[PDB]
């Protein structure tokens, strides 16, 4: 399918989404450190085989949300700075997000 | 006698300028002038408390690497200029907020900062920024904190709203210290010396007070040796 | 071809001097900083300027 730039990043809490806007792009002027999410992107993934131990673990606790995988842009390690400019390039024929 | 020494006293204080002074300690025995002078110079240059700007908030500014209309200087230059602000905060308060609003063309200086009467600006002529238009306006909220030593912005332990700008703070008010040991004419003895300490500061700290804090620190550290035991 | 969107983010980093940085003059005299000495330890003249 088509990869989407959205803030709905699986297995990530609202602590890491504070600097992100509704469209999933970091604000301008945000103090970001290593490992912080700048742009939130989710990639579609196919069916993945689960080991029998993992199947039992899912049987006990029913949590399972793995429709998409987290492939998002993150600040490189040992790099700390401020976001001073963000530029979005969209292909002709693709809907423009709010940002 | 030989066992008993003579204790120095603070005999003269001279204020050549607001940021320059000389303090005289007299009398001193042989060799004690250099010892006390070096100890006091090292303590004064390292461990003197002060007040410094830590956080700035400018309306319409999101980050330091930006520009504001009608201002010749960038926000980085304004913060660097704010780093040189000499502020004295009344005792009992370790945190204060001051406010600077100015409109119209001209040099925005430290004398235009509105305080609460518990904050004294020692250098009212310090140029903070320049407004190059009659329509230009500046509105800033400055945070002044009491501290000791040098605390960079990164060293501060980590919500902080976007628009609050961290400033590296050098709290120590002492800039330069020199000391000279000269001859002193006391009674009939010649071995007695006199210690003159030249202090160049930002004007926040009084010379006598700084001398007493340095002596207190030295005595408190010496108390461990005065009562040497295995701990 | 095949690309839908691109997002570019610019990060500004203030890098301060530290041991390991290479400092040099204009006469071929290069070196690596070994220690950030305190001001009191540094040599000073008769006027107290270190």
């Amino acid at each position: 399918g088509a990869e989407e730039i959205t803030a709905d990043i699986p297995n990530v809490g609202e602590a890491a989404l504070s600097k992100l806007d509704e469209s999933g792009i970091v604000y301008i002027g945000a103090e970001v450190k290593g490992g912080d999410i700048l742009v939130g992107k989710v990639t579609p993934k196919g069916e993945t085989q689960l080991t029998p131990e993992e199947k039992l673990l899912r049987a006990i606790f029913g949590e399972k949300a793995s429709d998409v995988k987290d492939t998002s842009l993150r600040v490189p390690n040992s790099v700390a700075g401020t976001v001073i400019d963000v530029q979005v390039f969209t292909r002709d024929g693709v809907e423009k997000d709010k940002r | 006698s030989v066992t008993e020494f003579l204790k120095p006293r603070l005999v003269d204080i001279e204020q050549i300028s607001t940021t320059h002074a000389k303090v005289t300690l007299e009398p001193l025995e042989r060799g004690f002038g250099h010892t006390l002078g070096n100890a006091l110079r090292r303590i004064l240059l390292s461990s003197m408390p002060g007040c410094a700007v830590t956080e700035v908030e400018i309306e319409g500014v999101l980050h330091e690497y930006s520009t504001k209309e009608g201002v010749q200087e960038d926000i980085l230059e304004i913060l660097l200029n704010l780093k040189g602000l000499a502020v004295r905060v009344a005792e009992g308060k370790d945190e204060v907020f001051i406010t600077l609003n100015k409109s119209g063309s001209g040099p925005v200086v430290a004398g235009d900062i509105t305080h609460d009467g518990d904050v004294e600006i020692v250098n009212p002529e310090h140029v903070i920024c320049h407004l190059t238009s009659d329509n230009a306006a500046i509105a800033m909220r400055i945070k002044v904190e009491r501290g000791r030593g040098y605390v960079p912005a990164s060293a501060r332990i980590h919500e902080r709203p976007i628009g609050r700008l961290l400033v590296d703070a050098t709290f120590s008010p002492v800039d330069k210290i020199a000391y000279s040991v000269e001859a002193a004419r006391v009674e009939q003895r010649t071995d007695l010396d006199k210690l003159v300490i030249d202090m160049e500061t930002n004007g926040t700290l009084e010379p006598e007070e700084a001398i007493r804090r340095a002596a207190t620190i030295l005595a408190e550290q010496l108390d461990a040796f005065v009562d040497l035991r295995d701990v | 071809p095949g690309v839908l969107k691109i997002v570019k983010v610019y990060l500004a980093v203030k890098r301060r001097i530290q041991p390991g940085d290479k400092m040099a003059g204009r006469h071929g005299n290069k070196g690596v900083i070994s220690k950030i000495n305190p001001v009191e330890d540094m040599p000073y003249d008769e006027n107290g300027q270190p």
